[PDB]
RNA sequence: UGCCAGCCACCGCGGUCAUACGAUUAACCCAAAUUAAUAGAUCCACGGCGUAAAGAGUGUUUAAGAAAAAAAAUCACAAUAGAGUUAAAUUAUAACUAAGCUGUAAAAAGCCCUAGUUAAAAUAAAAUAACCCACGAAAGUGACUCUAAUAAUCCUGACACACGAUAGCUAGGACCCAAACUGGGAUUAGAUACCCCACUAUGCCUAGCCCUAAACCCAAAUAGUUACAUAACAAAACUA
């Protein structure tokens, strides 16, 4: 039985450190007319727009470059005790993935 | 009929007085459950009181000597060119690679830190990977 | 219970009091386990402990809720606001 | 959240990890407590009001033969069950 | 026995914290050029922190070698000084539209 | 306490220094009264050396 | 009987349908006593001080008292008192042009010794920096320069010592400009008010006095705790 502790350290969030600036990949999960949801394996799912270029092979299950900037977009505002979370994530899109 | 107040206690503590005192005469079913099986925490209502002073919260940052390494890394050479998958539950990074590598090279009595990342960027560079310099 | 008639309001307030019930334990079934004492907003009562030949010498609305308990012997003093909610 | 404190194994680089130890601990009781009122021939209602596994959650509760309710949850359901549901309603025995 | 739990270490990634633009340089009264770049052109009004971007310690030093300029005799006090008009921009105002 | 009352003597007016001058003198006087009450031989030498 | 005659220990009753006045029936409670009047027993705070009566305008010290575990001389910036200095505006004043200039929701009065432009002392006040929050015990201080300079090896403390915005008084000097009072115009039923124009005390410097403020951050000083726990409202609660 592997303990708990050990996990962390071997786990591919861990080694990553900060999210800023980090070339990760995602597959895509659902799809709208302009915005593409990205399941990137963290936590939340990020959203970003269809390029103008090769749009029409952005499906669903299809595999994308991002660039992480923060992995949870949340931010603190005067008069409230908890922080006001939205619930997705920052990326950028790099491109499809290279098969 | 029954107990209302949320703050009294717990719903088991509500049921058995209730029984005991001869109000309720029909056990409920879940009740039998709780007995046999009890809870880690019994479910007391407490009211989130805010933190004043100089009292913080007990707790602790993830840090490892490893982060320490990987740090020295990051600032180096950036981000490296293979792209991190979290996908893969035995996922492999570059700076992972970067860091096993530095660990067994350390073992063989090495201290300056200079040496260590100096042979450890030649010691990737024969494996074909790619670590072109930031700036 | 509140109402625009006395008739209704007595009604309301019944029916609503068997909703919420409390479990008061008796120390052998005549007095409380120990002393309490205790500020409620602005209304300081403090109750004794007593043996079981001097009973009920408290507030007669204190009294009123003991005889319904079953609480056979108690002290009570109240000091601040009277205010029989609180 | 100050209440969660205990369950939380640390924090990384500002993101909260939650101790899975615990977690399996508490997940142990759960699935059996849950057993146990299903088969006493229990009433079991799935709660959840998230947009975005509604439908998952809703179907979960068909293929167990149980309740589910994701929709909006009306202020006298559970309280005032005669006025909402019917004259005599027997409540749900636990809520996931 | 476990030694894969963390230890408590400072935060290693942490990057170093930004420096103002005039952060270990020597402010002076009598180099015109450098106080003159935080001076509106055309009112001689002078530019506060959200327009100057300088910290709190040159930001003081500053208005007070302007002010000893502007009455010893060596800056113009209603106007920017023409001769430098031309000098690199590094405020962060906007007057054309 | 001298340099005070050197500054005095010029800036008759000022009233921040003077305020100043009196705190000195009772914070002498009271540290004067705890060196009687426990070394009598050194409180004797400091008064007669300083004129106090 | 009809806010009349009268009643009450406190709250109150009576204004042609009073369980409160007066009488009657009935009832209640004490009883050889009952009721009224005045004294006395008893009764305030081991409670409170943001909004309620309550932290005194400030600091040091004397009398007095606390110490008991630990630990603690501060600091870019506008403290204060002297000396020197002036950028932008305004005015005396001169030249030139123009016949009007000031003023209001709208006007009148005032000015025409005026207005615009150019040149320019003295006095007074200190744009932007300041979306910064520093110095002083408080009241206070933010144009520039120099000199002097911000007690205590780092507890509490008065009726004692020292200080205290602004208005006001006494003597001398200054007077751009603002301006109680006063005069004129307008408004109004009246306007000894709001609005407009003129001007004085005075706001300023030197020396003395007065010692008052919503002197309010309505929250006393020194050490601490985030435990217990929501009257209301506000700036969360509490211990020595
Ligand atoms: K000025
Ligand atoms: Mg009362
Ligand atoms: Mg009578
Ligand atoms: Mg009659
Ligand atoms: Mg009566
Ligand atoms: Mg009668
Ligand atoms: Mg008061
Ligand atoms: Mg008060
Ligand atoms: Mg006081
Ligand atoms: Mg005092
Ligand atoms: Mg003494
Ligand atoms: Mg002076
Ligand atoms: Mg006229
Ligand atoms: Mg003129
Ligand atoms: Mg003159
Ligand atoms: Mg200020
Ligand atoms: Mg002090
Ligand atoms: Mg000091
Ligand atoms: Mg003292
Ligand atoms: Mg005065
Ligand atoms: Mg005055
Ligand atoms: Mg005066
Ligand atoms: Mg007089
Ligand atoms: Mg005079
Ligand atoms: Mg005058
Ligand atoms: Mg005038
Ligand atoms: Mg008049
Ligand atoms: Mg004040
Ligand atoms: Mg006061
Ligand atoms: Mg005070
Ligand atoms: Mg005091
Ligand atoms: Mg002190
Ligand atoms: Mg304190
Ligand atoms: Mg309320």
């Amino acid at each position: 039985v592997e303990s708990f502790a050990s996990m962390l350290r071997h786990s591919p969030l861990t080694q990553m450190g900060p999210a800023k600036n980090k070339l990760v990949i995602g597959q895509i999960f659902h799809i709208v007319e302009d915005d593409l949801y990205i399941d990137f394996g963290g936590k939340f799912h990020c959203v970003c727009k269809r390029p103008e270029v090769d749009g029409e092979k952005y499906q669903k299950g299809t595999r994308v470059r991002l660039r992480l900037l923060d992995l949870e977009l949340t931010s603190r505002f005067l008069g409230a005790t908890t922080d006001t979370t939205i619930l997705e994530a920052d990326a950028v899109l790099l491109g499809l993935q290279e098969s | 009929a029954g107990s209302r107040l949320e703050t009294v206690g717990s719903i088991f503590s509500r049921t058995r007085d209730l029984i005991r005192a001869g109000v309720l005469k029909e056990k409920p079913l879940w009740l039998d459950i709780y007995n046999a099986f009890p809870p880690l925490r019994e479910p007391v209502f407490r009211r989130p009181r805010l933190r004043y002073g100089k009292a913080k919260a007990a707790v602790q940052d993830i840090f490892y000597h490893e982060d320490r390494i990987r740090a020295k890394f990051y600032s180096a050479y950036g981000s490296g060119p293979k792209a991190f998958d979290l996908f893969n539950p035995n996922f492999k990074s570059t700076c992972q690679r970067f860091v096993e590598k530095y660990i067994e090279l350390q073992r063989l009595g090495e201290t300056d830190e200079e040496k260590l990342f100096v042979e450890a960027g030649k010691a990737l560079l024969a494996e074909g990977v790619t670590l072109r310099r930031v700036g | 219970g509140k109402a625009t008639e006395r008739a209704d309001a007595f009604r309301k307030a019944k029916n609503r009091a068997v909703h919420y019930l409390h479990y008061i334990e008796r120390y052998e079934d005549h007095t409380i386990y120990h002393d309490i004492s205790l500020k409620f907003k602005r209304t300081h009562i403090k109750m004794k402990k007593q043996p079981r030949g001097y009973g009920l010498h408290c507030h007669r609305a204190i009294m009123t809720i003991c005889r319904l308990i079953g609480i056979k012997d108690l002290y009570a003093k109240v000091s601040g606001s009277v205010n029989m909610l609180n | 959240h100050r209440f969660m404190e205990p369950y939380l194994f640390g924090s990384r680089l500002g993101q909260d990890i939650i101790d899975l130890e615990q977690t399996a601990a508490h997940l142990q009781l759960a699935l059996n407590f849950t057993a146990h009122v299903a088969y006493r021939e229990g009433i079991i209602l799935f709660v959840s009001r998230h947009r975005q596994f509604a439908h998952l959650i809703e179907t979960t509760a068909r293929d167990c033969g149980e309740y589910a309710h994701t929709r909006y949850f009306k202020g006298g359901l559970l309280t005032n069950a005669p006025l909402l549901l019917g004259p005599g309603v027997r409540l749900p025995d636990l809520i996931i | 026995s476990n030694e894969d739990l963390p230890v408590p270490m400072e935060n290693p990634y942490k990057e170093p914290l930004k420096k103002c633009i005039l952060c270990e340089k020597h402010v002076d009264y009598k180099n015109v050029q450098l106080l003159s770049q935080f001076i509106s052109p055309f009112t001689g009004c002078i530019y506060g922190r959200h327009i100057t971007g300088l910290c709190g310690k040159k930001q003081k030093e500053i208005t007070k070698a302007i002010k000893r300029a502007q009455i010893l005799g060596f800056m113009p006090v209603t106007y920017k000084d023409p001769a430098y008009l031309k000098d690199p921009k590094v405020c962060n105002i906007k007057y054309r539209e | 306490i001298r340099n005070y009352e050197e500054h005095m003597q010029k800036h008759r007016k000022d009233k921040a220094h003077k305020r100043f001058l009196l705190m000195s003198i009772d914070q002498r006087k009271k540290m004067l009264k705890n060196l009687r009450e426990t070394n009598y031989a050194v409180f004797e030498k400091i008064c007669k050396e300083l004129g106090i």
